[PDB]
């Protein structure tokens, strides 16, 4: 890999450090997406992490780190193309709404992705449809592992300011001094009630909002619940109290297998939540396929 | 509880495994290094262990430091002079990977002595970046002991910080230590941790988890044995020095066993 066999072609994203363009390889037809680095400390952790992580994680739902090229000036990831993210796509499905068999076909296949993560010990913890690419024939990818970490078995300590504030668990609201897998299925439960209503479930603005909405939706957790809770770094007893909604009135459009799903991903308590692994099984995707997506990318 | 990920342990624990041989440092490098020693080696991994102490960094940073500088020296050759350099490169990477709050670069140079440059530095960063294809998640004898802890009945905060000991001191002696993988000298140093303070063994729990007895670890055992005898006249004191600390209840300062009975 070299950088001049690529042609460029669009500008389709930025984040740091931190452009990303479409590019095609001129010998192989083949389309990228170039993730640019610019390089005083050195490289950045996040893309240490990021490359070395992807490097390992090589899955149909995540997506791919095809080569790294490495100036002294520049660091260029390049990834294999995909034509837009979830968020766009939920956009332009306004006013219609996802199929149903497409929604769960994109959940089944993130909870693969994922469960494949967290049996190659990554956290992702950064989790939302902006960071979830599709193609044209109906997958669905893990990507933007920026934010990801390699765990121990039993986890550490680690960063306390991870997830995006909408789509973050409890349990990272609340301080608690560990977290693990739980938190990215948190997510994904968030996301799975997002590709539904087409609107974020918790769109809080500060933590202490995004704590309230919570409760407001799923019940104030209390030792029955969530034993521990009351005991958490930035539990307050002045918490109002709220009583928890019938799960029912949370996602309407939802059938009872989705229901029962959304439910055990958005369990209050880590050790009860849901796993990946154990999500696969769930009745709810008895009769899934894998349709490509209804609209134009 | 989710902390010690019931779902996954076993996926995790089998893939490093596999990953461990993959990231594994030739055994016989040094003999084929012009200009540096097993004991030169030695002098640079006991100044990491300090380095790490002074800026409060996890141990899981200073053994995939060692992992990175040993994986360096099994293709490339380097003066004596350089040597230094390689391995502060190393431990920036690791702290980077690892750390929450890493050092900055500053601070990285200011601990070498003014003998290299920030641009030496980071542009050794670079080279060992390259030289490692930027496999940086390397599973470490840290990885495994963790694991291993949770078949104790019930968990002993000595056991622990002896076997963690241990671990650390194997780190010091490319021989014999090259020689065995991070998941053996993991086993190993368990074993002789559970011996020294309860007098158990390594339990059937976690045959049945690595396929390891006594018997596969008797080389190695009988090796940490050693070293563990020794250590208090080791060059290298820094480890010991690290462990008389109340954070790992003091546990350099145990007395090991005379004898294994294996
Ligand atoms: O930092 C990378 C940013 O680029 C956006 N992006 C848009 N299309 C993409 C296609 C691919 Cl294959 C990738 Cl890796 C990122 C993309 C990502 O969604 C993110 O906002």
């Amino acid at each position: 890999g070299s950088m001049e066999n690529f042609q460029k072609v669009e500008k389709i994203g930025e984040g740091t450090y931190g452009v990303v363009y479409k590019a095609r390889n001129k010998l192989t037809g083949e389309v990228v997406a170039l993730k640019k680095i610019r390089l005083t400390e050195g490289v950045p952790s996040t893309a240490i992490r990021e490359i070395s992580l992807l490097k390992e994680l090589n899955h149909p739902n995540i997506v791919k780190l095809l080569d790294v090229i490495h100036t002294e000036n520049k660091l260029y990831l390049v990834f294999e193309f995909l034509h837009q993210d979830l968020k766009k796509f939920m956009d332009a499905s306004a006013l219609t709404g996802i199929p149903l068999p497409l929604i769960k076909s994109y959940l089944f296949q993130l909870l693969q992705g994922l469960a494949f993560c967290h049996s190659h010990r990554v956290l992702h913890r950064d989790l939302k449809p902006q960071n979830l690419l599709i193609n044209t024939e109906g997958a669905i990818k893990l990507a933007d592992f920026g934010l990801a970490r390699a765990f121990g078995v039993p986890v550490r300590t680690y960063t306390h300011e991870v997830v995006t504030l909408w789509y973050r668990a409890p349990e990272i609201l609340l301080g608690c001094k560990y977290y693990s897998t739980a938190v990215d299925i948190w997510s994904l439960g968030c996301i799975f009630a997002e590709m539904v209503t087409r609107r974020a479930l918790f769109p809080g603005d500060s933590e202490i909002d995004q704590l309230f909405r919570i409760f407001r939706t799923l019940g104030t957790p209390d030792e029955v619940v969530w034993p521990g809770v009351t005991s958490m770094p930035d539990y307050k007893p002045s918490f109002p109290k709220w009583a928890r909604q019938d799960f029912s009135k949370v996602v309407p459009p939802l059938d009872e297998d989705g229901r029962s799903l959304l439910s055990q991903m958005l369990h209050y308590d880590p050790n009860k939540r849901i796993s990946a692994k154990a999500a696969l099984a769930h009745p709810f995707f008895q009769d899934v396929t894998k349709p490509v997506p209804h609209l134009r990318l | 509880s989710v902390n010690e990920v019931p779902d996954y342990h076993e996926d995790i624990h089998t893939y490093l495994r596999e990953m461990e041989v993959k990231c594994k440092p030739k055994v016989g490098y040094m003999k084929k290094q012009p200009d540096i020693t097993n004991s030169m080696r030695a002098i640079l991994v006991d100044w990491l262990v300090e380095v790490g102490e002074e800026y409060k960094l996890q141990n899981e940073t200073l053994h995939l430091a060692v992992n990175y500088i040993d994986r360096f020296l099994s293709s490339m050759s380097v003066l004596r002079g350089k040597l230094q350099l390689v391995g502060t490169a190393a431990m920036l990477l690791a702290s980077k990977f690892e750390e929450i709050y890493p050092p900055e670069v500053a601070e990285f140079v200011y601990i070498t002595d003014d003998t290299y440059t920030k641009k030496q530095v980071l542009r050794m960063e670079h080279l060992v970046l390259k030289v490692l294809a930027f496999d940086l998640a390397a599973p470490t004898i840290n990885q495994f002991l963790t694991q291993y802890f949770l078949h104790q009945q019930p968990a002993n905060c000595k056991v622990e910080s002896l076997a963690m000991f241990l671990g650390e001191l194997s780190l010091i002696d490319a021989d014999p230590y090259l020689k065995y993988l991070p998941s053996v000298i993991a086993a190993a140093a368990f074993h002789l941790a559970l011996y020294t303070v309860t007098g158990q063994s390594w339990p059937e729990s976690l045959v049945q988890k690595t396929g390891y007895t006594l018997e596969t670890l008797k080389p190695c055992l009988l090796d940490l044995h050693q070293t563990y005898l020794r250590a208090p006249q080791h060059a290298q004191q820094s480890i010991r020095e690290k462990y008389k600390n109340s954070k790992y209840h003091g546990v350099s300062l145990l007395n090991p066993p005379e004898t294994l009975n294996v």
